[PDB]
RNA sequence: ACGCGAAGAACCUUACCAGGUCUUGACAUACUCGUGCUAUUCCUAGAGAUAGGAAGUUCCUUCGGGACACGGGAUACAGGU
RNA sequence: UCAUUAAGUUGGGCACUCUAACGAGACUGCCGGUGAUAAACCGGAGGAAGGUGGGGAUGACGUCAAAUCAUCAUGCCCCUUAUGACCUGGGCUACACACGUGCUACAAUGGAUGGUACAACGAGUCGCGAGACAGUGAUGUUUAGCUAAUCUCUUAAAACCAUUCUCAGUUCGGAUUGUAGGCUGCAACUCGCCUACAUGAAGUCGGAAUCGCUAGUAAUCGCGGAUCAGCACGCCGCGGUG
């Protein structure tokens, strides 16, 4: 067994994706909000996915967005999460909203790191080199405490192999985890690929407290 | 009546609002006697050490406003809020309150009970199949 | 003795072998006092045998011991797997009787 | 009770049979039968599965459903049992 | 009479910060019954850790309610006009009745 | 099956004698939520992240 | 374990003035039935205060001195040597061990009330013979066999 | 006659001196109880002397409790094969609630 | 490992089987077409399915029709819990 | 507290409940015997709390190839007339028999006699659902209130005195049963109950043994969720006694 992270600071150690209340049906355009986050992120299929906090609202929706770069996802110049963004309001019939915010330096993002590097495994990198490579590239550019993983699973294998440079003062046990962490299966013939990317930059991370 | 002392001492979800009377140690508990409203069970004489034999004696008419807990929990709240309270009539008793204590309204419970677990330390029963 | 729990848990059971299997514990009951509870519990897969999984615990009134251990054959597990509980209570000699090591 | 519960189509058999004959079989479905007093002295089939079974009916049969007109829950049954 | 429910699943985020649009509606008005810390109304949830198999141990979620009220007499319609905005978060469980 | 224990359910059946709600990932057996419409079993792939101002460390 | 971890207090009779008062609750007192307990345990110096009338102590303490013996025993072996070395513990633990012993015959006999057949053994124990003396020299006997210390 | 005079105790009330005889109980025995007017009444060794006498026909209410024999006997032996998925599984011996009868009942389910 | 998935499957819910039980597949993304408002509601029989009929479908934009794709000819393969 | 009586409920009294939104509140903090010198220990006072006040969490390098092919999938297999389905009820829970498995008893602390006082107690004016009621109760008959710090829940039990059964297979002990009714739903046997009632079996304290229990800890009593039309001793948490 091994302790999620964001598994136990995303729902209120950290403030939530689904950042907004409701009274009755809080469960309802939650969950039916995460489809249609879940429809932001299989349509940005020619994009790149960040992050994304859809909201409910006191207008009953304001959509929150992230993008990796505003100048290759939004669109040709910004149509492309507009039109779309239509379209989701030709999806679920509502007033819907854009915003265009780049998740600053995606180079010390675990999304765009691990993921993009997992998308080379696709394209197969030599591993080792892309863990060292990666983590060297964000390590060089901060990341306080900072690794990774990766699973096995080459043309009929063992579950996982070893984790090279999977190093940096990440103190999970501890209660100050402000960590970007990921987590990838790439589904191939050969098998499969779990990428996990721990990224440590800032220190401290309880979002619970306020007078 | 006349106006409180704020006698604010309790114990294990029990109010103690103990009505604080300058008097001759007359106790009358919600209107009524604590053998009438929990009886009896002679924590009615373990209001003494709370109260009477506290420094023996304090004498004040205590008309206690209690609800909540039971035979210790508010007890309990005779403990904090009738000691408390008779600290709050008169304070020259915190030779008996460090003397023996009679603070904290320590709370001493139950767990933050694991689920799945019955009463936290108790399972099933296992023979080794 | 007191009780078995006979339990091929991937093939069929067949008493011959299995019948050896009473036999060895037999000798476990040449080698008992009060033969509290044993169970078998054996698994053999597929692919020409490339495993052969066999178990019974022990739990006799005062200790208590499984055997979940391998062979090439079936039977060859049978074999060396209840020779291994005899050379366990081999073991459990001095472990048992030998209440005084002095 | 209150509000009573009965069938429908094989209730339109009750009164497609009790009119017509009271002979044949039918491929029955009912855990929602009853039996009624003009019911009495006719054949139906229980709706097991597989044998939709022909017994005749007596006054015994007070208005069960066709889940436990006869016991067509089929437990085998003097092997080991008691 | 104005009075203010700041519901909230919990008080202790932003949405205390949300105690400060209504204080737009605190000025321009008089008589204020400042900040109420509601009796918290809770939630609970248990849950399988695991999967399908194994279940040793499960998980716990208490969804509370820490809430909010400010209590005025005065509408003060000025403060109805202060009612248009109404800034942090998205979507909270605000009332704001007479 | 898939469809038959997603699809199905979704298709108007008689009553809710018949039609018992689940998620709508996927069709999973009671030990579900319906004061939130959701499964447990469902609802926690969710928990892993959480959306829920219930405390997250198992309480 | 390893250390002296803290006991706890049950608080002495302001009525019949006695520790074992409450003590004896702690014995009878099942189900944490406290009230029922002192019910038993006031019943039982009234079951004095048929007798003989006197106080409680009288009754109460000749039976504390049937029930608390001189000494205990302790197995202490050599590799198997079990020389039934004995001690002789203090009076909370003697006294808490004559509570088990009247809580014993004071509970398991076939009779009407519990304070029937604990007035058979509050009472019997006002005829301060047979079972709680023998109750102790079932123990003190044995001492002479209790003999070695240490020796080999 | 005899009715009430079957087999009296003493030390008793009426009423458990008549669930104490097959049949005449809480609801009835007590309300033939108050219909006789007895309460308790007895723990006498005496019942009456003629409250026996209202509580002949009083008492005799319950028809009968040779036909509660009768009763069990009249109803069941004509109901065995209604089906007989309920006389087959009552008379054989199972608690026929279409009861669990997997390990436990295991008493009149037969070890 | 057994108050276990399954903290409620009356039952089609169910996994799986019996029977009625079909094969563009119930659920299907898929090439193509005479071309469209899919309506709901029914009625008939049948255990209901599932079939027959009634109005239930003959283009919402520069008009193919997108739009309800209508129902089909069919690569395509979802649908094994 | 101006109370000033349906009444905590009021034109009102306002921290009183402290209500929870906040800070400060116990950090060897201080002291003595100390410790090789230190880290620490032993204790004392203070300190409401004293030695990480207490309780959850925090599963690590790593192990168990075990579980997840019924979330999640590639290797190949049946994937297209089939292990893919619509309907229908019967199985899925069936019982010669072992352990998993809690409650109920055997009894006088029980069992009747009554009237308590309590934390809980969360969903909800979607639904909970009054002192309006036929009642034996299911449920109607009314639904009052009910967007909950309203309301029906939420008036829980033991301790309370009242009488007896004070001795026994026992006003028992509750195995069924036969019913005679209601609730749920389209339908209560498979494949829910519940309310009677009548009969009311074992059972008279439990082999070998096992397991748990060093604080509100065992023991114990209740509440709700929990699933859900219906349906929960063990099934989550909370506390009432101790």
């Amino acid at each position: 067994q091994k302790v999620h992270p964001i598994g136990m600071r995303v729902g209120v150690i950290r403030d939530w994706d689904a950042k907004w209340y409701a009274e009755k049906e809080y469960a309802d355009y939650l969950h039916e909000d995460l489809a249609i986050r879940q429809l932001i992120q299989t349509k940005l299929a020619d994009a790149s996915v960040s992050l994304i906090e859809t909201e409910r609202a006191i207008n009953k929706v304001i959509v929150t967005l992230h993008t990796a770069k505003p100048g290759m996802v939004i669109g040709k110049s910004g149509a492309n999460v507009d039109a779309l963004r239509a379209e989701l309001n030709k999806l679920t019939g509502k007033q819907v909203h854009i915003n265009i915010v780049e998740i600053k330096k995606p180079d010390l993002d675990a999304h765009l790191v691990g993921e993009g590097i997992a998308k080379q495994l696709e394209a197969r990198i030599a591993f080792r080199r892309a863990q060292k490579q990666a983590i060297q590239r964000a390590m060089r550019a901060g990341a306080k405490g900072i690794k990774t993983q990766v699973s096995g699973r080459l043309n009929g294998a063992d579950i996982a192999r070893a984790e090279g440079y999977s190093e940096g003062t990440v103190p999970l046990h501890t209660l100050r985890a402000d960590i970007d962490y990921a987590w990838e299966e790439a589904d191939t013939t050969y098998g499969k690929l779990g990428v996990k990317v721990w990224i440590y930059r800032g220190e401290v991370l309880p979002t619970k407290k306020s007078v | 009546a006349q106006v409180q002392y704020a006698g604010t001492g309790r114990r294990k979800n029990a109010v103690a609002r103990v009505r604080l009377v300058p008097g001759t140690g007359k106790i009358t508990v919600n209107g009524r006697e604590v053998e009438s409203y929990i009886p009896h069970a002679d924590m009615r004489l373990v209001i003494n050490q709370p109260f009477a034999a506290t420094q023996t004696e304090g004498s004040y008419d205590t008309l206690v406003n209690v609800n909540g807990g039971g035979v210790s929990g508010q007890a309990g709240a005779i403990r904090h809020g009738i000691a408390r309270a008779l600290l709050q009539v008169d304070p020259d008793f915190r030779s008996a309150l460090k003397r023996a204590g009679l603070l904290t309204r320590d709370a001493r419970m139950v767990e933050r009970k694991k689920p799945g677990l019955k009463k936290a330390r108790k399972a099933s029963q296992f023979s080794k199949r | 003795m007191i009780k078995f729990n006979i339990r091929g848990e991937n093939v069929e059971v067949t008493d011959a072998i299995r019948a050896y299997v009473e036999d060895k514990i037999g000798k476990l009951d040449k080698y008992f006092n009060d033969g509290h509870e044993v169970t078998a519990y054996v698994n053999l897969k597929v692919y020409t045998e490339k495993r052969a999984k066999v178990e019974v615990t022990l739990p006799a009134k005062n200790v208590t011991l499984r055997a979940e251990d391998t062979s090439q054959d079936m039977y060859s597990s049978i074999d060396f797997v209840e020779e291994k509980l005899e050379r366990q209570i081999r073991k459990y000699k001095t472990r048992m009787n030998r209440k005084p090591r002095n | 009770k209150k509000g009573p519960f009965v069938d429908e189509h094989l209730m339109k058999k009750v009164e497609a049979q009790t009119n017509a004959e009271r002979k044949s079989v039918i491929k029955t479905w009912s855990r929602r039968s009853t039996i009624f007093p003009n019911f009495v002295g006719l054949t139906i089939a229980v709706y097991d599965g597989r044998k939709h079974v022909p017994v005749y009916v007596q006054e015994d049969m007070v208005g069960h459903k066709l889940g436990e007109f006869a016991p067509t829950r089929t437990y085998r049954g003097h092997a080991a049992d008691d | 009479k104005i009075r203010i429910r700041l519901k909230a699943y919990e008080h202790r985020i932003l949405d205390a910060a949300a105690e400060k649009i209504v204080e737009t509606a605190k000025r321009t008005n008089a008589e204020v019954s400042g900040p109420i810390p509601l009796p918290t109304d809770r939630s609970v949830y248990t849950v399988i850790r695991a999967t399908h198999k194994y279940k040793d141990s499960r998980e716990q979620f208490e969804m509370r309610t820490h809430k909010r009220l400010i209590d005025i007499i005065e509408p003060t319609q000025k403060t109805v006009d202060s009612l248009m905005k109404l800034d942090l978060p998205s979507g909270v469980n605000i009332e704001i009745k007479l | 099956a898939k469809k038959s224990m997603v699809v199905k359910n979704q298709r108007p059946a008689k009553f809710s004698t018949q039609a018992y709600t689940r998620c709508e990932r996927c069709g999973r057996p009671h030990s579900v939520y319906r004061k939130f419409k959701l499964c447990r079993i469902c609802l926690r792939e969710l928990a892993y992240k959480g959306q829920l101002p219930g405390v997250k460390k198992a309480s | 374990r390893k250390n002296r971890a803290p006991k706890r207090e049950v608080l002495a009779d302001p009525m019949y003035n006695s520790i074992v008062v409450t003590r004896l609750i702690n014995r009878v007192m099942l189900d944490g039935k406290r009230g029922v307990a002192a019910q038993i345990v006031y019943g039982a110096f009234k079951q004095i205060e048929e007798a003989t009338g006197n106080n409680p102590l009288e009754v109460f303490e000749t039976a504390m001195e049937n029930i608390m013996p001189v000494l205990e025993v302790r197995a202490r072996r050599v590799g198997g040597s079990n020389y039934q070395v004995p001690v002789e513990v203090r009076p909370e633990r003697r006294t808490t061990l004559g509570l088990r012993w009247l809580v014993t015959i004071a509970r398991n006999r076939g009779e009407h009330t519990m304070q029937d057949r604990l007035a058979k053994e509050i009472l019997d124990a006002a005829n301060n013979t047979g079972a709680a003396v023998k109750k102790r020299e079932d123990t003190h006997k044995m001492a002479e066999a209790n003999r070695a210390f240490a020796h080999f | 006659a005899r009715f009430a005079g079957v087999d009296i105790p003493n030390e008793k009330r009426i009423v458990i001196s008549l669930t104490y005889v097959f049949g005449v109980g809480l609801q009835t025995s007590k309300k033939v109880l108050a219909a006789a007017g007895v309460s308790e009444d007895i723990r006498t060794k005496d019942l009456t002397s003629d409250q026996e006498d209202a509580i002949r026909r009083e008492l005799d209410g319950l028809k009968l409790e040779g036909d509660l024999r009768r009763e069990v006997s009249l109803n069941i032996k004509r109901l065995m094969e209604i089906g007989s998925y309920r006389g087959m599984r009552h008379r054989r011996g199972l608690p026929t609630r279409g009861q669990n009868t997997k390990n436990n009942a295991r008493t009149r389910k037969g070890p």
